[PDB]
RNA sequence: GUCUACGGCCAUACCACCCUGAACGCGCCCGAUCUCGUCUGAUCUCGGAAGCUAAGCAGGGUCGGGCCUGGUUAGUACUUGGAUGGGAGACCGCCUGGGAAUACCGGGUGCUGUAGGCUU
RNA sequence: GGGCGGUACACCUGUCAAACGGUAACGCAGGUGUCCUAAGGCGAGCUCAGGGAGGACAGAAACCUCCCGUGGAGCAGAAG
RNA sequence: CAGUUUUAUCCGGUAAAGCGAAUGAUUAGAGGUCUUGGGGCCGAAACGAUCUCAACCUAUUCUCAAACUUUAAAUGGGUA
C-alpha cells in the first residue's frame, strides 16, 4: 500500500519570454504563446530603472503564462522531445521542481514567419500531491506537514520512471 | 552557508497573535464593528445572526455578546430536515431558505409571537420588510454576521436570509446581490429567484445529464436515485415547517444511556519516568559500547 | 526655552508595553460605565482619536457624563499654587476602573453583617480598624542544642 | 603633544561617545590590544597577574601604549620571547573636548574633540598577563614599572584562577578530567547536564 | 472526547522533528449546465458524494530551544534623612531606615468562568 | 562691554530634566513659512525589505517559480 | 479642615544592570565546508590539492552608551 493520496502529478506549468524591450518586439513575441496554448498572455513590467540595460521603471518587458491539467503534459512532451530526454543533475531544485529553456521555438513545431523572427523562452514544472491547495485557500489555511513534501530524488525517479528520461552527472 | 533566521533572538522578540486568528476562524476587525453596544444603552444586547457553510451541512444560529463569550439563544441545524421530508441535496439554496425559516418560527415559538407576526406564507421573491404593529409588542430585529465568505452575487447564505425575513424577522437588506440582479442595467426579477429557490436549476440536470449521456447520471446522482426522487418532485414542505413541530424545536435532546467512561487517548508520561528513560539510554549505550569496542 | 506641543516628552509614555502590541482586546470595550463611578486614566498609542493631554496620565476621578463612545469626567489639577476642578471628554480605550472603593464597599457590608448579627445578642463587637499593635511576649523553646555562634569573615581581596 | 593630563583627569562630564552625533573625531593611537604568542592553549599558562585600578579617574590611550611597550621590553629579556601572553582590557570610547581662544571671545563656547580616554572605576582590571608558573618573579617587576606611566595609585594582584578564565585553581583539572570542560585555544567551554543527548554521545563516543 | 460562535493578558496555548488515532464529525477529495470570477473551474462561486488518514487539525513524546514561575548572584550594587567623621584632593567608612537585576541550578507546557449540538 | 557676525524675536521634534507634571543659558543634533481631485471619505482583495534553491543568451544586479520571512520595508517633508 | 503618617489601590522609566537579547561600537583565537576572491603551489583546468592570509556560518571571549534597551529599585505623584 502506497496510500493513494501519495501520487505525483503536475500542479502547474509556467512559461515566460523576457526580451527586455517594449514596442514591437514584445507584441510580436505575444503571438507564439497564443498559438502555443490557446489563451491570452500577461505582460510583465519593470521594477526599478537601470541606466545600463536600457529599461525604465514600470516599462513593459516580458511575457509569461500558466498552464494547467492535461494541456501541460502535451507541451511537456514536445519539450522532452526537443531535449531528447537527457536532463542533468543540477536542473532539479532542492524543493522538488525543475525547469529549462529552449533556444528556438522552431522546435516546438511552429512554422517560421519572416515578420516575427525567433524568440527564446523558458519552461518550469511545478509538481504536486493532494492537499496542496491547503496553503492557499482563504478560510482555513494551515500548512503541509513535512512527511508529505517532495525531495529531489523522488522527482528524479519520477521523471526517469515516466518519460524514461535519463539523467547524466554534470 | 547562511544565517539561521529562527534563532533565540527570533523567539524572544516574537509576540504571538490571537488564538482564533492563528486558527484563522475569525476576524476581529470585522467583529469590533458588529458587536459593541453604544454606551448610552446600558446593557441592551445586540443580536447578531450567524450563518455557517460547511461542505456537507448548514448552520444558522442567533447570538448577542457578553464578556463571558457570546451567548447563544436559538440554533438551527440543517440535518434536522429529514424529519420533514427533504433528504437529498441537504445544502443547496432551498435548504438554506428552509433552515432560516425553521429558525425564524422557532424563536417566535419561544417568545410567544406565533400568530402575530406571521410573515410571508407564499413564496414570491420581492421585498417584504416587515413593519411593526402599534399597541402590540414590537417587532424583532437581528443584524447579519456572515464572516469569511465573499458576499458577491449568488451565495447560499442569502437564501437563509430571505428565509428568516419571510418567516418574520426584521433584517435590513437590499436586493442587489440576489440571484436575478442585472449588473449592466440594475433591475431585479422575482421569478428568476423563485426558479432558483424551489430547485429548478438543480432540476435542469434531468436533461443535460439525462439525455446527452447516461453514464454520468449515475456518476453524480447516486443518492437521489437511491432515495427514489424524480426531478419533478420539487415540492412544498413549508406548511409542515409552519404548523406544529416547533413544539419540539430542540427535538427534545435525547436521554443519555450510561457510558462506560473508558478512555481513548494515551496519558501524559510523567516526570519520574522521563528521569528514568535517559538512565536506560545511558546504560544501554555503555553496555553496548564497552562490550563491542 | 522648551516647546509647548501637544505631545512633548511622551516617548516612553504612550508606548505599548513589551510584547503587547497589536489589536486592542475586545473585553476592554463591552464593560459598563455608569455615572458616579471612580476611574483612573491610562493613555494609549494605538487609537489616536480622543487622547488626554499628557498631564492626566495617572490621575483618578468620577463621571458626570456618558456619551455615544465617551464619558465625561471630573478631575483635579494644580496650577501654580491653586487647585482647579476641570472636566474632559475621553474615549473608552484610555480608561479603566479603580478598585480603591471596593474594599470599603466590602467593609460596609461586612460591618453591617457584624452589626445586624450580635446586636440582638447584646454583644459588643469591635467595629473600628485598629492599627498594628506592639507584639506579645512569647516563649521560645530551644529543645536541646545551643545557639549557633557566628564569626565575621576575615578580609581577602576578592578581585 | 597637546594640553597636559592634569586638565582631563577627574571624571566630570557625561559620556560623549563617537557616534552619529559626534563626528570630527581623530583616531586613537592604540590599535593592538594583545601580544606575545596569543595562539596559546589554556594548559600552558597557569599564572595570571592582574593590575587592579583604585581611583576613579581617566586614563589616556597614550598611556595605554607606553605601558604595553614598557612591559614588553622587560618581558622579552626575562621570561623569554614565547613565555607569556599580554592583554590590555580597556578600550577608549569617551571623547574629551577643547576650546580655542584663537575678536569674538567666550560666546558660543561649545568644544571640539581633542582626543580619546577611558573611564576607570575602583577595583577594575587594566592589564593582565598570563604566563607559566615558573615565571612569577618577573611580572611583579614588569608591572612595578608599568605603574610609572599611569597616574594615581593601583595595585598588583595575583589571581586565584587558572589563566584567562573564570574558574578556580585546583578545580580545573578534576573537571576537565571528568569531561565537563573543553579546551578551545585561549578559552574553554562548559558542558551542562541540560542540553540534549546527542552531544553527550558525541563526547563519550 | 469533538463541532459553532468566543473570552484573558492571549505562548503554560509558540517552533522543530516522531507516533498512535475507536464511533459521530470536521477536511483533501468528484466535477462545471446554473450570469460566480479569473490569462488559468487552483484560489473565489455553485451542483455534488465512488473513494481514503497527510492535515494551522486532536492527544502524547524530546537528559529539546522558547516561555511561565522559584532559589542563588545578595542584605551585594544603589539610596531618603545626619554628623566640627576621616582625606591635600579625588572618593571612601559609620548611624538611621528602604533595597534590585543577568549569568548559574530547579519545577511546569493550556485553564477553559462560556452558552448551544456532541467521547454520548 | 559696544560694533562687525548671528536669531535663541512666532512655531514643532528628540536630549539637558534630577523615574508624575513644570523647568534656564549665544547649551547640543536637526527642520518649517509648503504639497495633494488624490497622497481626502467609504469597500473588496492582496502582503513587504532581505535570503535561499533553480531556469536559454543573463553577467554583481532585468523577468519567472518555489520555500523561510513579527517588520528588519513603506506611510509627501524633520525626528520620535 | 491638614506642606504629615497607616491600611487597600493604580501611575512612572531615573541610579544600577545587561550584550551568551534587538538597535549601534568593538578585540583575539577555535572547528567547517569553500560561500568568493589576490597570490603562492603541482597544474594545457577546479570549491582537485591549495599555505593561506581573508572575509563567510556556528558555538565562545575582552570591553562600552545623554539623543540604545530585556528587566528595574529609593525618595515621590493622584484617589478612597
Ligand atoms: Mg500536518
Ligand atoms: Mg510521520
Ligand atoms: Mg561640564
Ligand atoms: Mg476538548
Ligand atoms: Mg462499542
Ligand atoms: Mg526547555
Ligand atoms: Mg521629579
Ligand atoms: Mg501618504
Ligand atoms: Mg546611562
Amino acid at each position: 500500500k502506497e496510500n493513494p493520496m501519495r501520487e505525483l502529478r503536475i500542479r502547474k506549468l509556467c512559461l515566460n519570454i523576457c526580451v527586455g524591450e517594449s514596442g514591437d518586439r514584445l507584441t510580436r513575441a505575444a503571438k507564439v504563446l497564443e498559438q502555443l496554448t490557446g489563451q491570452t498572455p500577461v505582460f510583465s513590467k519593470a521594477r526599478y530603472t537601470v541606466r545600463s540595460f536600457g529599461i525604465r521603471r514600470n516599462e513593459k518587458i516580458a511575457v509569461h503564462c500558466t498552464v494547467r491539467g492535461a494541456k501541460a503534459e502535451e507541451i511537456l512532451e514536445k519539450g522532452l522531445k526537443v531535449r531528447e530526454y537527457e536532463l542533468r543533475k543540477n536542473n532539479f531544485s532542492d524543493t522538488g521542481n525543475f525547469g529549462f529553456g529552449i533556444q528556438e521555438h522552431i522546435d516546438l513545431g511552429i512554422k517560421y514567419d519572416p515578420s516575427i523572427g525567433i524568440y527564446g523562452l523558458d519552461f518550469y514544472v511545478v509538481l504536486g500531491r493532494p492537499g496542496f491547495s491547503i496553503a492557499d485557500k482563504k478560510r482555513r489555511t494551515g500548512c503541509i506537514g513535512a512527511k508529505h513534501r517532495i525531495s529531489k530524488e523522488e522527482a528524479m525517479r519520477w521523471f526517469q520512471q515516466k518519460y524514461d528520461g535519463i539523467i547524466l552527472p554534470g | 552557508f547562511v544565517k539561521v533566521v529562527k534563532n533565540k533572538a527570533y523567539f524572544k522578540r516574537y509576540q504571538v497573535k490571537f488564538r482564533r486568528r492563528r486558527e484563522g476562524k475569525t476576524d476581529y476587525y470585522a467583529r469590533k464593528r458588529l458587536v459593541i453596544q453604544d454606551k448610552n444603552k446600558y446593557n441592551t444586547p445586540k443580536y447578531r445572526m450567524i450563518v455557517r457553510v460547511t461542505n456537507r451541512d448548514i448552520i444558522c444560529q442567533i447570538a448577542y455578546a457578553r464578556i463571558e463569550g457570546d451567548m447563544i439563544v436559538c440554533a438551527a441545524y440543517a440535518h434536522e430536515l429529514p424529519k420533514y421530508g427533504v433528504k437529498v441535496g441537504l445544502t443547496n439554496y432551498a435548504a438554506a431558505y428552509c433552515t432560516g425559516l425553521l429558525l425564524a418560527r422557532r424563536l417566535l415559538n419561544r417568545f410567544g409571537m406565533d400568530k402575530i407576526y406571521e410573515g410571508q406564507v407564499e413564496v414570491t421573491g420581492d421585498e417584504y420588510n416587515v413593519e411593526s404593529i402599534d399597541g402590540q409588542p414590537g417587532a424583532f430585529t437581528c443584524y447579519l454576521d456572515a464572516g469569511l465568505a465573499r458576499t458577491t452575487t449568488g451565495n447560499k447564505v442569502f437564501g437563509a436570509l430571505k428565509g428568516a425575513v419571510d418567516g418574520g424577522l426584521s433584517i435590513p437588506h437590499s436586493t442587489k446581490r440576489f440571484p436575478g440582479y442585472d449588473s449592466e442595467s440594475k433591475e431585479f426579477n422575482a421569478e428568476v429567484h423563485r426558479k432558483h429557490i424551489m430547485g429548478q436549476n438543480v432540476a435542469d440536470y434531468m436533461r443535460y445529464l439525462m439525455e446527452e449521456d447516461e453514464d454520468a447520471y449515475k456518476k453524480q446522482f447516486s443518492q437521489y436515485i437511491k432515495n427514489n426522487v424524480t426531478p419533478d418532485m420539487m415540492e412544498e414542505m413549508y406548511k409542515k415547517a409552519h404548523a406544529a413541530i416547533r413544539e419540539n424545536p430542540v427535538y427534545e435532546k435525547k436521554p443519555k444511556r450510561e457510558v462506560k467512561k473508558k478512555r481513548w487517548n494515551r496519558p501524559k508520561m510523567s516526570l519520574a519516568q522521563k528521569k528514568d528513560r535517559v538512565a536506560q539510554k545511558k546504560a544501554s549505550f555503555l553496555r553496548a559500547q564497552e562490550r563491542a569496542a | 526655552t522648551n516647546t509647548k506641543g501637544k505631545r512633548r516628552g511622551t516617548r516612553y509614555m504612550f508606548s505599548r508595553p513589551f510584547r503587547k502590541h497589536g489589536v486592542v482586546p475586545l473585553a476592554t470595550y463591552m464593560r459598563i460605565y455608569k455615572k458616579g463611578d471612580i476611574v483612573d486614566i491610562k493613555g494609549m498609542g494605538t487609537v489616536q482619536k480622543g487622547m488626554p493631554h499628557k498631564c492626566y496620565h495617572g490621575k483618578t476621578g468620577r463621571v458626570y457624563n456618558v456619551t455615544q463612545h465617551a464619558v465625561g469626567i471630573v478631575v483635579n489639577k494644580q496650577v501654580k499654587g491653586k487647585i482647579l476642578a476641570k472636566r474632559i471628554n475621553v474615549r473608552i480605550e484610555h480608561i479603566k476602573h479603580s478598585k480603591s472603593r471596593d474594599s470599603f464597599l466590602k467593609r460596609v457590608k461586612e460591618n453591617d453583617q457584624k452589626k445586624k448579627e450580635a446586636k440582638e445578642k447584646g454583644t459588643w463587637v469591635q467595629l473600628k480598624r485598629q492599627p498594628a499593635p506592639p507584639r506579645e511576649a512569647h516563649f521560645v523553646r530551644t529543645n536541646g542544642k545551643e545557639p549557633e555562634l557566628l564569626e565575621p569573615i576575615p578580609y581577602e581581596f576578592m578581585a | 603633544g597637546r594640553r597636559p593630563a592634569r586638565c582631563y583627569r577627574y571624571c566630570k562630564n557625561k559620556p560623549y561617545p563617537k557616534s552619529r552625533f559626534c563626528r570630527g573625531v581623530p583616531d586613537a593611537k592604540i590599535r593592538i590590544f594583545d601580544l606575545g604568542r596569543k595562539k596559546a592553549k589554556v594548559d600552558e599558562f597557569p599564572l595570571c597577574g592582574h593590575m587592579v585600578s583604585d581611583e576613579y579617574e581617566q586614563l589616556s590611550s597614550e598611556a595605554l601604549e607606553a605601558a604595553r611597550i614598557c612591559a614588553n621590553k622587560y618581558m622579552v629579556k626575562s621570561c623569554g620571547k614565547d613565555g607569556f601572553h599580554i592583554r590590555v582590557r580597556l578600550h577608549p570610547f569617551h571623547v574629551i573636548r577643547i576650546n580655542k581662544m584663537l575678536q569674538t571671545g567666550m560666546r558660543g563656547a561649545f568644544g571640539k574633540p581633542q582626543g580619546t580616554v577611558a573611564r576607570v572605576h575602583i577595583g577594575q582590571v587594566i592589564m593582565s598577563i598570563r604566563t607559566k608558573l615558573q615565571n612569577k618573579e618577573h611580572v611583579v617587576e614588569a608591572l612595578r614599572r608599568a605603574k610609572f606611566k599611569f597616574p594615581g595609585r593601583q595595585k598588583i594582584h595575583i589571581s586565584k584562577k587558572w589563566g584567562f578564565t573564570k574558574f578556580n585553581a585546583d578545580e580545573f583539572e578534576d573537571m576537565v578530567a571528568e569531561k565537563r570542560l573543553i579546551p578551545d585555544g585561549c578559552g574553554v567551554k562548559y558542558i551542562p547536564n541540560r542540553g540534549p543527548l546527542d552531544k553527550w554521545r558525541a563526547l563519550h563516543s
